[PDB]
Order: structure tokens, then C-alpha cells, then sequence
RNA sequence: CAGCUAGUUGGUGGGGUAACGGCCUACCAAGGCAAUGACGUGUAGCUAUGCUGAGAAGUAGAAUAGCCACAAUGGGACUG
RNA sequence: AUUGGGCGUAAAGCAAGCGCAGGCGGAUUGAAAAGUCUGGUGUUAAAGGCAGCUGCUUAACAGUUGUAUGCAUUGGAAAC
RNA sequence: CAAGGAUAGCACCGGUGAUUGGAGUUAAGUCGUAACAAGGUACCCCUACGAGAACGUGGGGGUGGAUCACC
RNA sequence: CUGCCGAUAAGGUCUUCAAAA
């Protein structure tokens, strides 16, 4: 049940020798609502190609997400380019406080309580990419023990 | 053990430090060198209790002047860092000072925080269990 | 910048303009001193009527007015309806706006209020032109 | 003050009163979207804002409530504890004519709450005649005696068709309630959780 | 808005004030403040607080409450 | 943009240098304790703020108890 | 002792003013064609003079210049 | 192998849409 939702939908051209070619580009966020998530950008002459490319390309680059209580463990911040995307965690009840495209990844990754701002840009790939960086550099707290010789997260 | 470099190291003492973890880790490189104080030697017995690196032995000249440590970091079997980002608080300049109720968690725990209230270099948590707060020098994590 | 800088120099924030500036000023007369206190709306008597034309998208005759408030500040305030009774003498009641296809006007008459007459023959968004309920 | 075409309405977001008695009707058991144009295209797509928003006038035209009323209460159960999303079930379904109508002394919602405004309903030891009293599971609501015998007490006295977090005492019309609602009593005309949120962003 | 301040800075004896005090007096001196912003210009009752903000803070000093100042304008004094 | 931004090509490195005051600043030892942290006491008027409760048919509202922030003094800590 | 009055010359601030300077804004006005390609004389910066006007030339400075080219 | 070579009135379309098969 790999739910799917268009985060864009522009529409790109370049220039012949008279006339402009003209096709659609779709963002689609493909989630299984566990712990995988990916995207796919892709552009064809008309919108249902677009959308199976695209679906196609995201369902190829599938990352692995890892979900603590719901939420996200650590707070991070993600860059990519101009775009920086402030992840928080936040306690069970607060809802999904984010907006536009980094909600769609969120909620098609699986996690519920998290706080976002977007401090950069307003363009779609560079916040999915940044939300993506930021949550893709997360440390558990269970690798940092292998690597800390501490006990399991234990005090 | 000898050496054949000079060592040198920069007039701000933790960001010094600092410095040399973070261009350690980003090269690939172990082993490094730098000039001993005692506030640089009480901040790495505490690093290394906390494993982030791995050994930590101060040294001295044959003559008694000078003192300088040679530290290494802590790399896995397949050559990648527990140290991922090193910031300092209390930089020259601004000095930061927070009381006991605005002691900060960096990441949950995760991280450690290097606070000398009055007894030297100490963590964050057993900052917290003594109740007692002071300079924070940098966040490791 | 640094620390030392700013705590020499501090931040200066940028300030803020008004859009209609000559709402915010009032006469005293018997002192003749102004003073700069808000009001939404203010009343004026007009000086000249006539017709301009929009800027460059739009084609038209738009009917403007050059109306002085009961201040001493001249401001053109575009007459917002089809028809009108002004008659180069008379007194308005002027709110806030700003045409953008005449370039100067950034004020608009309230309709149906006092001397000017209501826009009769329309049945929709009344409350705004100032038009008697058709009941 | 409510809507008196719940047709239209009702037909329009889909959902009725739960037993489709505005939606069978007796005539061409209409399901489109009202006026003209509503056998058209352009089905899905629903922006957030657009289904929010929808899914909000769901939930406040489901039990006869202005928007501002809506927001004095979400003020009000924000803050407590915590994630209290058992709490604010318990006073959107604790309206005090939505109760009369589920403890099955009214043929239809509205209509309870107009029996409420001209004073034909008592409570555990006062009167009330406000349709908004905020109830707490424990009163003994009891209903009047001279309502009982008037020209409209058939069906409502035919209470045996009733919600299990409504216990009546059948016969004695006592009517209190105990065991709050669960979502099952909640049906899907509107289950769904970020019409919260949406609050959270226009009410602080 | 770069100099301002001649009772302005200090001492002496005396007078006055509920009281200390150039507050006033006679004499003796030449100091005081100022680039860490004097002085000048413009503006404004101050505060607890109101609205807004995740926070740091921004903004107005409704009502009311504390303090100050005023009573057509400018001075003086009696009674207490 | 202290928290929380930038200065090659988009606004922004003075043409360059000698440089006082200011800011910052090698290592070790001793003392003091001005910053820094902490304990005790006083105070920070009442209303308002947040939590709980009561009373008005519930609410709005009113009352009720709780609820900080800073300053001063005193007693210790000695890492910077 | 002293409000106020009269006389006197400086200081700061405001309004207005014949006439005049430039500026912005304007659907379809007149004289050129300076810049963007090697823009048809490469361009740009500082400076001096000159001309209806864009601008021309002299001095210095830059590549944020085309062509050119090398087995 | 460097003659000469100046101008071109105003405002304007055109992407409807993927819900899906
Ligand atoms: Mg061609
Ligand atoms: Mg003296
Ligand atoms: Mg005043
Ligand atoms: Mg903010
Ligand atoms: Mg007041
Ligand atoms: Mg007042
Ligand atoms: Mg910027
Ligand atoms: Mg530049
Ligand atoms: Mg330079
Ligand atoms: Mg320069
Ligand atoms: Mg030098
Ligand atoms: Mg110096
Ligand atoms: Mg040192
Ligand atoms: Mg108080
Ligand atoms: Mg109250
Ligand atoms: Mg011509
Ligand atoms: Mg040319
Ligand atoms: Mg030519
Ligand atoms: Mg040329
Ligand atoms: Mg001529
Ligand atoms: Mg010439
Ligand atoms: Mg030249
Ligand atoms: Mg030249
Ligand atoms: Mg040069
Ligand atoms: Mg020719």
C-alpha cells in the first residue's frame, strides 16, 4: 500500500525553430506509511506518462526510515542548496505541524508529532531534498552506543 | 618519543582543539598533534571517558618547559568516526554562561556538553545531578 | 558583523511608510499646527472633476477628482462607480485604496454616504457602493 | 438561527444524519452535488484546505453550531495535559439537545433543540433551557411530566431504539448516560483527526 | 547637534530651611561636565500592564491601580 | 539575523600603509573573589498571566488558592 | 525681591514667494542611432576639452573583449 | 583587405486537468 501523492505539477519548455516544445514535470512522494519513502521527478509530453515515470523513478529510490515513539528522535536542520528545513521532535498529541512538501514526506514516511520550518527556499525539490538530508543524517541511539562503548543508550 | 615538525596551536584554547578533531575526521586522519594546557588535557580525560576518541596521553619535553599532546581518534573497523559535529559555545569575545535551570541536552542525551562550573571540565549530566552550573565550553556530538 | 561592532553601532531597523499619508494629518486652526494622528476615513471637498487615462494594459476613461480634505493637503481620489454627481464644487467623504491603473490616485470616495449620492441600479455587493435594500 | 434546507447540505458534502432519511427521500434518490452544476468533472484533487474544510463544516453542521462556538470550545479542551484526543470526542457529543435527540425522545436533532429553548427538558436537580449546556456523564436528566402527555410523545416515547451510552431505564425515562461514546458510535460522516489542526493554525 | 557651564566647581565665617546642601550671603581661589556623547534640536507623563510572538522580544502606554504634574495664562503669600 | 544573514561573478572589503584609545590574546605557580555558580533572609504593591476550584441555567464574567522576574545583603565553591 | 510693560540686537525653526533648475509618470509626437554580435570606430572606469542630443577625442587603467592560433 | 550600410506605431492568444482505467 505504497500511497502516492503529487507534491508539483509544472510545466517546462524549450525553444525549436518555431514553436515551443512543451512538456509536464510531476513530483510525486511514494510512503509506505512504515519507514519507507521515496521521490521521483519526471517529465513527458503528457501527464499520465510523467506520473508512471515518475512513480517508477521513486519507487526505485526507495530510502529506509527508522521512527522513534512516533517522532523524530533529535532535532536537525537540512540543507540542501539554499534550502534549510528545521526538524524538532515534539511530544504525542501536537499532530503533523508541518506544511506543503515537507507534510506530504512526513506524513508519507510514517512519523506523527513533528515540528518543522522551512528557513530557506519555497521551491519543492530543494525542501523534499533538504527534509530528506535532514532526516537521512539522523544518529539512533543504539549506533552511538556500538561507536561510544556506552550501554545501550543507558545513562 | 620524538618528532620532527614543529607544533604550533592557536591562541583561543577550545576551539583549537576543536579544530583539529573536525579536520581529523573530515581527512580520514588519526593521529595528530598539538601544545598541552591543562583546561585542553581536563577536556580530553573527559572525552575519553565518554568514547569519542580513543587514547589521549600528554607528553613533555627533556628539558620541562614545554608540554605538548598528541591525541588520536576512536575509527570503527570500517573507518568512519563517532565524532559527527563539533560546535563552541563559549567562544573569545562572548563569553556564555548559563545557570543551572538553562543547562542544555544536545540532542537528547545523545551528544555531550563540556561545562566547567567548578570543579574543571564536566558533563552534562552529572552537571545536572550535582544541581550546580557554569562556562560551557563546546557541544560535541 | 561582531559583537564589539554592533555593540558600538547598533541595529537600526528599517521604517515604515503609510500609503495614504494626508488621512493621517490634522488642523488644529486655532493654532495652525500638524499633527500626525490616524483616521481611517476623512472628508473633503472636491476642486476639479474630469476624466485620465490608465496606464499602459488598460484602455479607458476613468473618472478622477481632485478633492482637498479638511486639512490643507490635495490628494486626487478616483470617483469608484459608474455615474456620478459631482459637480467640480461639492463635498466628499473619501476612504482608502489605490487605483493602479491611474499613476498619483490612492484614495477612493465612499459612495451613498453624505452630499454624494448612492449608485442606484445595482443589485450586487451593495453594501459596498452604498444602495437602499430592493425590498 | 440554523439552515432550513439540511437537503441541500446533506446532499451536498454526502453525509446525512445517519439513517439517510434526508438522502432515500421519497423522490430520485438524488447523490450529486446541488445546483446545476453538479454532474460535472473535477471530482478528486481536493486541496487540503479544500477537504479541511469541508470535513470542518462536517463536523459543526452534523449538531447545529456556529463557527465561533466551535472555536470556544477547542480553546477551552486545548489545554490540559497532553494529547488529549479522548477528551475533546467527549465534549463535542456532550451537547445537552445532541443528547436528548440520542436519548431517543426527539424524531430529529434540531427539533430536540427546540424543545430544549421552550423548557420541556429538566436536569439532575435543576432546569435548563440553553441548548448548550456542557453535561458530564453522571446526571440524572430527567424529562417533564407535562411533555408527556402531549399530542407528540408517540414516537418519542418510543426510546427502545437507543445508543448504548444513553441508558434510559426503559419506561421510567430517567435518561442519564454513563459509558462515553466510542468512535463506533461516532460513525464515519466525520472520523478523522487533523480538523484539529487545521483549528490549531486560525484558533491559537 | 562639539564644546558647554561664572552660583557653575571648592573652602572659610554667617543667615535661612522640618533637615543636609551656593539654598542664600561676604571673602578666598578656577574649577566642574564632555567623544563611554556634554550641550542643542525634536518627541513623550513614567510604571504595573493591553495586543502580538515558539522564544528572544516588537508595539500602545484603552479601562482600572501606584507615582508625578496641572486647574483661563504668569507670579506672591496668609491660615494650617 | 545576540538567539538568527551576508560582502569573487547578485547590495556590500575603504587605494594602500604607520598607527594611540577600544576589543581580543602564549604556558605554569600563589592570593584575593570583580565577573560565573550555588544556599539562607528581605523585597519586587493590588488587579492582570498560567494551573485548580466555586458561583451565576453552562459560558463570557466574578471570586478563590497556587503560580514567577529582577535587585540588595549575607554564607560558600575556585574550573574559565 | 519680583510677574508684567517698553525699548534693542543676535540665535533656532516654520509657511509663502514673481522667476528659475532638474526629476518621475504618462498606448501609438519630432531629430538622430549611442549600447547589446567584432553593434559595424571593441567595450567599460577616472579625468580634461568640445558639440543639437545620444555622445566625439586626448591621457592613464581593466578584460567584465570577438577573431586568431600552436601536436 | 579594409567605400558606404539609417530606421521598423499600441495591446494582445494557445494549454485544458489527472481524478483513472
Ligand atoms: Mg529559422
Ligand atoms: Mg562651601
Ligand atoms: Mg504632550
Ligand atoms: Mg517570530
Ligand atoms: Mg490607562
Ligand atoms: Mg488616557
Ligand atoms: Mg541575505
Ligand atoms: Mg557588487
Ligand atoms: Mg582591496
Ligand atoms: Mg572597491
Ligand atoms: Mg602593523
Ligand atoms: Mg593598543
Ligand atoms: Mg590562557
Ligand atoms: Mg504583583
Ligand atoms: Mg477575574
Ligand atoms: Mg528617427
Ligand atoms: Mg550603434
Ligand atoms: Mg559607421
Ligand atoms: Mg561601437
Ligand atoms: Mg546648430
Ligand atoms: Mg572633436
Ligand atoms: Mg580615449
Ligand atoms: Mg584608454
Ligand atoms: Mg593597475
Ligand atoms: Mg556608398
Amino acid at each position: 500500500e505504497f500511497e502516492e501523492r503529487i507534491v508539483k505539477l509544472k510545466r517546462i519548455s524549450k525553444t525549436t525553430k518555431g514553436g515551443r516544445n512543451m512538456r509536464f514535470s510531476v513530483l510525486v512522494v511514494v510512503g509506505n506509511r512504515k519507514g519507507k519513502i521515496g521521490y521521483g521527478i519526471a517529465k513527458a509530453l503528457e501527464v499520465p506518462n510523467a506520473i508512471k515515470k515518475a512513480i517508477k523513478a521513486a519507487h526505485n529510490s526507495l530510502h529506509t526510515i527508522e521512527i522513534h515513539k512516533g517522532s523524530i528522535y533529535h532535532e536537525v536542520i537540512g540543507r540542501s542548496g539554499a534550502s534549510r528545513v528545521l526538524l524538532k521532535p515534539a511530544p504525542q498529541g501536537t499532530g503533523i505541524i508541518a506544511g506543503g512538501a515537507i507534510r506530504a514526506i512526513i506524513e508519507l514516511a510514517g512519523y506523527s508529532d513533528i515540528y518543522t520550518k522551512n528557513l530557506g527556499r519555497n521551491t519543492p525539490i530543494n525542501m523534499i531534498h533538504a527534509t530528506m538530508d535532514g532526516i537521512l543524517k539522523q544518529l539512533s541511539p543504539r549506533r552511538v552506543a556500538i561507536l561510544r562503548n556506552k550501554n545501550l543508550n543507558e545513562l | 618519543i620524538t618528532t620532527t615538525k614543529p607544533i604550533k596551536a592557536h591562541f583561543d584554547p577550545v576551539a583549537d582543539l576543536l579544530t583539529k578533531i573536525n579536520n581529523a575526521r573530515k581527512a580520514k586522519l588519526m593521529t595528530v598533534t598539538t601544545i598541552a594546557s591543562k583546561l585542553k588535557i581536563a577536556i580530553l580525560e573527559i572525552l575519553v571517558k565518554e568514547g569519542y576518541l580513543a587514547n589521549f596521553q600528554v607528553l613533555e619535553n627533556k628539558s620541562k618547559t614545554k608540554r605538548i599532546v598528541t591525541f588520536n581518534l576512536k575509527y570503527t573497523q570500517r573507518r568512519i568516526p563517532s565524532i559527527n559535529g563539533v560546535k563552541q559555545i563559549s567562544k573569545p569575545g562572548l563569553r556564555i554562561y548559563r545557570p543551572f535551570e538553562k543547562l542544555p541536552l544536545v540532542l537528547n542525551g545523545l551528544g555531550i556538553a563540556i561545562i566547567s562550573t567548578s570543579d574543571g571540565v564536566m558533563t552534562d549530566k552529572v552537571a545536572r545531578l550535582k544541581k550546580i552550573g557554569g562556562e560551557i565550553l563546546a557541544y560535541v556530538w | 558583523a561582531t559583537i564589539a561592532q554592533l555593540i558600538r553601532k547598533p541595529r537600526k531597523k528599517k521604517k515604515v511608510k503609510s500609503k495614504s499619508p494626508a488621512l493621517h494629518y490634522n488642523l488644529n486652526l486655532l493654532n495652525k499646527k500638524v499633527t500626525n494622528v490616524y483616521s481611517p476615513l476623512k472628508r473633503g471637498v472636491c476642486t476639479r472633476v474630469g476624466t485620465m487615462t490608465p496606464k499602459k494594459p488598460n484602455s479607458a476613461l476613468r473618472k478622477y477628482a481632485k478633492v482637498r480634505l479638511t486639512n490643507g493637503f490635495e490628494v486626487l481620489t478616483y470617483i469608484p462607480g459608474e455615474g456620478h454627481n459631482l459637480q467640480e464644487h461639492s463635498v466628499t467623504l473619501l476612504r482608502g485604496g489605490r487605483v493602479k491603473d491611474l499613476p498619483g490616485v490612492r484614495y477612493h470616495i465612499v459612495r451613498g454616504t453624505l452630499d454624494t449620492v448612492g449608485v442606484e441600479k445595482r443589485r450586487q455587493q451593495r453594501s459596498a457602493y452604498g444602495a437602499k435594500k430592493p425590498k | 438561527k440554523y439552515t432550513g434546507s439540511i437537503f441541500k447540505r446533506s446532499r451536498r458534502l454526502g453525509f446525512s444524519l445517519l439513517e439517510n432519511n434526508k438522502e432515500f427521500s421519497k423522490g430520485k434518490k438524488r447523490k450529486t452535488i446541488p445546483g446545476q452544476h453538479g454532474n460535472r468533472f473535477r471530482s478528486s484533487t481536493m486541496s487540503g484546505y479544500a477537504q479541511q474544510l469541508q470535513e470542518k463544516q462536517r463536523m459543526q453542521y452534523m449538531y447545529g453550531i456556529t463557527d465561533k462556538q466551535f472555536r470556544r470550545l477547542f480553546r477551552l479542551v486545548l489545554k490540559q495535559r497532553g494529547n488529549l484526543a479522548v477528551n475533546l470526542f467527549r465534549v463535542l457529543e456532550s451537547r445537552l439537545d445532541n443528547i436528548v435527540y440520542r436519548m431517543g425522545f426527539a424524531p430529529t436533532r434540531r427539533s430536540a433543540r427546540q424543545l430544549v429553548n421552550h423548557g420541556h427538558v429538566l436536569l439532575n436537580d435543576r432546569t435548563v433551557d440553553t441548548p448548550s449546556i456542557i453535561l458530564n456523564p453522571g446526571d440524572k436528566v430527567r424529562l417533564k411530566a407535562k411533555t408527556i402527555k402531549i399530542p407528540i410523545v408517540k414516537a418519542a416515547s418510543e426510546s427502545g431504539v437507543v445508543s448504548p451510552f444513553v441508558e434510559t431505564n426503559n419506561k421510567t425515562f430517567e435518561g442519564t448516560y454513563v459509558r462515553f461514546p466510542e468512535r463506533s458510535e461516532l460513525p464515519a460522516g466525520i472520523n478523522e483527526s487533523y480538523v484539529v489542526e487545521w483549528y490549531k493554525r486560525l484558533v491559537k
